[PDB]
């Protein structure tokens, strides 16, 4: 027969994340994701691991046994979880902003990220709320506390982008997340707004949406396939950026991870089905072009990396 | 003297000023004696952004004197004025690092001097955001305390940042002005030369926020044009050395407005006395505009209540209708007929029929003025009017032109509801919607039966006229730039549609003039333009460019395409389309089926099944599904013979377009009664029976050549 060479015109840009010895790159592939046989899968995929700056009270009985004497304190959470798992970057989800719940000052909550941010060596991603709003005031506040780490700030949607950019990237030289809603054209518009504002690619990247396997899974598949074609096989400059999908934000709130014994006794243990809805989930987009993944149950990342290990190497 | 000589003279005598007290700075502290500025990360920053050269110790500072000097060219051209503009600005640095090098604390509050880099960052932010419209640099003195506390509140309270030189500053504090970092009002120094720390703010706004490394003076002098809106009020007598540090301003493209006379240059060196207008004048010329949150009407005003009912019994005023006139325009203006914030109610007012619920006629005049605002945005502006009005509670507005009319309920006039609350709504919104092609709004509410009457004579049906003809008599050799629409990629991935004047969107909502404002008001949106150019075949619509075009926008899954031809490379159709014609070779033409039509086509296909191999954003030669008015248009398959291989159409489908599809099929010359020989469902829908119904019919199809 005839090898399959494909060649593709694109390459995407890399994004580092952190300051030091623990900085990771992101992107950089000029093949499909794991096509170690078509050539250079530029950085290898990172997995990070999520915390809260509140007490996780929603989270599985499995997940609370496992951050009992460290769930309570932020700083004690982000250092125990990086002596103990070692994760390539770990989220820091303000939960204690968002207006919806026990909505707190952008100055209380900017804290809480400064004693983390300068207590641990991993880079740290900063997910902000879900509210447009609050979160053009959080980052702008949160930015300034934390200056000097180079964090990520996610969740930077076509509202607030100029709100989050100019407080983020260009102010106090951090990395923004450009999100969209699972559509390309979504993902070239919010890129394209972010250009002429004056940040290239090589300062933010992209969130093209997540979502958990078996709740509009295939349209968070299809904008990856999308995306990743339109960079590499037409060489789409506004493109060629690395994405990010946060896994466990999305795979762990469906009913059949959170469901224990009690309401589902058919259905088994919850723990297996919680690590197991993540695992599925972040390996799925893995394939379809994620360059990092968020999450949250230990046992998903020890998976995932050896998932991501076996593929590349 | 002069402008050219005026700017010469105050850069000289800023040199001499710069030589001075280098010379003292080097008599007490020696030339290794450290130069530097409180907290900053950039040296001195004009000079490091004219050069890239950091200053460290004072022989350096001797040493920036020959940048000064290479800068005064005394030739009378402009680039000579605009250089000699920034030898001032660079010898008002070193004259202010000679000050922190000879004085330990140089400024006394309430003077604050420079502006660390921390500052700038700070208020980074809200410069880019548009959170602070513009930075007004007032520097001079205004003839009284009161006039200059008047102009520094005024730009206060419209969030610009001022900053203060000179004898303002005492002007401002006997005006009781509050001074402060949080409170925009920063007093520089009493000295001419302490505006250059608000200049050093613009130069490391290029250098922070525009990553532009030092030495690269154009790139940052074209930073700060477009990106710093910051302009300069010179107040009082105004020195060589002044206009010569104005001249630098206006090299960063900061225009310079006075109430002294001088040579005026437009758009750069202006005279306005009024102080009364100062302010305006500064924003018009900064283009710097000034965002509205609320609108100052007391009823709630929400989306969500549009869609109410008002009881029957509950209206108050009901103008318009089949009842009495009623009326809405919108007018692209020139500017000296538009003038800003205007609302005129002509006739009674609303607390007039305190009566049983009333009829009056109402007349809705909007005046738009901008610099790209045309003729053919008046309709999009005038869409959009409908809504405005519907989302104030018990106010609903159904109808268009001169077929509207409003009722007002009587929630909303216990509360305070006048008809100048109507002109406040669109005002208020109209800036903000279209706030890049309008740039003011007058409105005017006619309730007087003699002039609501008169005023739709000489401006609303003449301009309806012209909405008509336009449409109407636009074809695609007239224009010159086609659009391509893609929005519905978002299930037929590799769809583009191109929007020609007389080939509208499949959808049917999205056509040339409305691709055409879509592109002005949303320019990374879903319609961009393309150009007409390269023409590979006239007659099947092939054009260089649309291929290039077609390409890109799909991804390269559509490389070529073809415009006026269902047979030869055709347009992908996503699934919005109402009608679908597919080609019948047995019948030399083609069939046309509606989506509501349930029935089976003479092609043996229901619209459900011709839409499952159409649809999609493929490419099938001999279907092409398209809008319901693109039937009657004279370039419907133009490639293809032309509106005659139409040969089965539905008998509900038929009667719509008869009137339109009759009237093309004239411009064929074959008898007017076209329809009358289209085959319809009612006379059969085996293909043998329509085939012998056009053989009777001398159907202009048979006569054709054969189509495949
Ligand atoms: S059919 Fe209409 S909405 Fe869909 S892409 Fe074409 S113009 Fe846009
Ligand atoms: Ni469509
Ligand atoms: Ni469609």
């Amino acid at each position: 027969f005839k090898k399959p060479t494909q060649k593709f015109s694109g390459k995407i840009g890399e994004v580092e994340i952190g300051t030091g010895e623990k900085a990771l790159k992101l992107g950089g592939e000029s093949v499909l994701p794991f096509y170690t046989f078509d050539g250079d899968t530029g950085n290898t995929p990172k997995v990070g691991m999520e915390i809260l700056d509140v007490y996780p009270e929603d989270w599985i009985d499995p997940l609370k046994d496992i951050y009992k004497d460290v769930a309570k304190d932020p700083v004690k959470w982000a250092q125990f979880v990086e002596e103990k798992y070692s994760p390539d970057f770990i989220c820091l989800r303000l939960i204690s902003a968002d207006p919806n719940g026990t909505d707190a000052a952008p100055e209380d909550c900017a804290k809480t990220a400064k004693a983390v941010v300068e207590a641990i060596k991993t880079p740290l991603v900063v997910a902000g709320t879900g509210n447009h709003e609050k979160d053009a005031k959080l980052f702008e506040k949160v930015a300034q506390e934390t200056e000097g780490h180079n964090i990520l700030l996610m969740s930077a949607v076509e509202d607030n982008y100029k709100s989050v950019g100019a407080a983020g990237v260009m102010a106090y030289n951090d990395k923004v997340v450009a999100e969209s809603s699972v559509d390309i054209n979504l993902a070239k518009q919010i890129n394209i707004l972010m250009n002429q504002l004056g940040i290239d690619n090589t300062k933010f990247v992209d969130n093209v949406g997540c979502a958990a396997g078996g709740y509009g899974y295939e349209y968070v598949i299809s904008t990856l396939d999308r995306v990743k074609l339109a960079a590499l096989g037409q060489d789409d400059k506004t493109l060629q950026v690395p994405i990010i999908s946060p896994v466990s934000f999305e795979a762990c709130k469906v009913k059949e991870a959170m469901d224990s014994e009690e309401d589902s006794p058919q259905w088994g243990s919850q723990e297996d089905r919680t690590v197991s809805m993540e695992v599925a989930t972040a390996s799925g987009v893995l394939a379809s072009g994620t360059d990092a993944v968020i999450l949250r149950h230990p046992k998903s990342v020890e998976v995932i990396r050896n998932f991501i290990k076996e593929l590349l190497g | 003297m002069n402008l050219f000589q005026t700017v010469f003279t105050g850069s000289k005598q800023a040199l001499a000023a710069a030589e001075g007290i280098v010379k003292q700075a080097v008599d007490e502290k020696g030339r290794d004696y450290k130069v530097a500025f409180p907290d900053t990360a950039y040296s001195l920053p004009v000079i490091f952004a004219a050069t890239g050269k950091k200053i460290t110790n004072v022989g350096e500072l001797e040493g920036a004197l020959d940048i000064v000097r290479s800068l005064i060219v005394e030739e009378e051209m402009l680039d000579k004025l605009l250089n000699s503009g920034l030898a001032t600005a660079v010898a008002a640095e070193i004259i202010e690092a000679a000050k922190y090098v000879l004085s330990d604390a140089p400024y006394a509050e309430p003077c604050v001097g420079f502006i660390s880099d921390p500052i700038i960052r700070s208020l980074g932010v809200p410069l880019v955001t548009g959170d602070i419209p513009g930075v007004a640099v007032i520097l001079g003195e205004c003839p009284d305390s009161e006039t200059a506390a008047k102009i520094i509140k005024d730009y206060q309270s419209k969030g610009l940042l001022t900053c203060l030189v000179g004898k303002v500053i005492d002007q401002a504090i006997e005006g009781k002005v509050k001074m402060g970092l949080d409170l925009r009002v920063i007093p520089l120094g009493y000295d001419v030369t302490s505006v250059i720390h608000v200049v050093t703010i613009a130069i490391r706004a290029a250098l922070i926020f525009g990553g532009i490394k030092g030495g690269q003076l154009n790139d940052i002098l074209k930073y700060t044009a477009e990106r710093v809106p910051a302009f300069v009020n010179a107040f009082g007598p105004l020195s060589e050395l002044v206009v010569s540090a104005g001249a630098g301003a206006i090299a960063l493209g900061f225009p310079v407005l006075t109430d002294q006379v001088v040579p005026e240059v437009p758009t750069l060196l202006l005279t306005q006395k009024d102080y009364d207008k100062m302010v305006k004048t500064s924003l018009e010329a900064r283009n710097i505009k000034i965002k509205i949150t609320e609108i100052p009407i007391p009823v709630s005003f929400a989306a969500a209540f549009e869609g109410e009912r008002i009881r029957k019994n509950d209206m108050l005023a009901e103008f318009g209708g089949n009842k009495t006139k009623a009326w809405e325009l919108v007018m692209c203006a020139d500017q000296g007929e538009v003038e800003d914030h205007k609302i005129e109610v002509i006739g009674p007012d609303i607390d007039t029929i305190d009566k049983a619920p009333g009829r009056m006629p109402l007349g809705m005049l909007i005046k738009v003025s901008g610099t790209n605002m045309q003729k053919d945005f008046e309709p999009v502006l005038e869409r959009r009017l409908h809504y405005f009005l519907n989302y104030i509670e018990g106010v609903m507005h159904v109808g268009q032109r001169n077929l509207t009319w409003v009722r007002i309920g009587k929630e909303a006039f216990e509360k305070g509801f006048r008809l100048k609350h109507f002109g406040e709504v669109i005002y208020a919104k109209m800036l903000d919607e279209f706030g890049s092609v309008v740039d003011k709004c007058e409105v005017t509410i006619i309730t007087d039966p003699g002039k609501a009457e008169e005023l739709e004579g000489k401006y609303a049906v003449p301009r309806y006229k012209e909405r008509d003809a336009r449409l109407e008599s636009l074809v695609d050799e007239k224009v010159d730039t086609f659009y391509s629409c893609n929005l519905c990629q978002s299930f037929a991935p590799a769809h583009v549609c191109i929007v020609t004047p007389e080939r509208l969107g499949l959808c049917g909502a999205v056509s040339w003039l409305d691709a055409k404002a879509t592109l002005e008001l949303n320019p990374t949106g879903p319609c961009q333009a393309v150009p007409k150019e390269g023409v590979v075949d006239e007659n099947l619509g092939i054009w260089e460019k649309v291929n290039e075009t077609v390409s890109k926008i799909s991804q390269g899954a559509v490389t070529s395409v073809t415009l006026y031809s269902i047979l030869q490379d055709p347009m992908t159709s996503c699934g919005c389309f109402e009608c679908i014609t597919g080609i019948m070779p047995e019948a030399n033409g083609v069939v046309m089926v509606n989506r509501e039509f349930g029935a089976t086509t003479p092609l043996g296909m229901t619209f459900g099944e011709l839409a499952s191999m159409t649809g999609g954003g493929v490419q099938t030669p001999g279907f092409m599904g398209h809008g319901r008015q693109f039937i009657a248009s004279k370039k419907f398959m133009k490639g293809e013979g032309g509106l005659g291989r139409i040969v089965w159409m539905p008998k509900e489908l038929k009667d719509f377009v008869a009137e339109k599809l009759n009237k093309t099929a004239k411009e064929l010359y074959n008898i007017d009664n076209f329809a009358d020989m289209i085959c319809d469902e009612t006379i059969a829908t085996e293909s043998e029976e329509v085939v012998k119904f056009l053989e009777e019919k001398g159907h202009p199809a048979l006569k054709m050549d054969p189509i495949m």
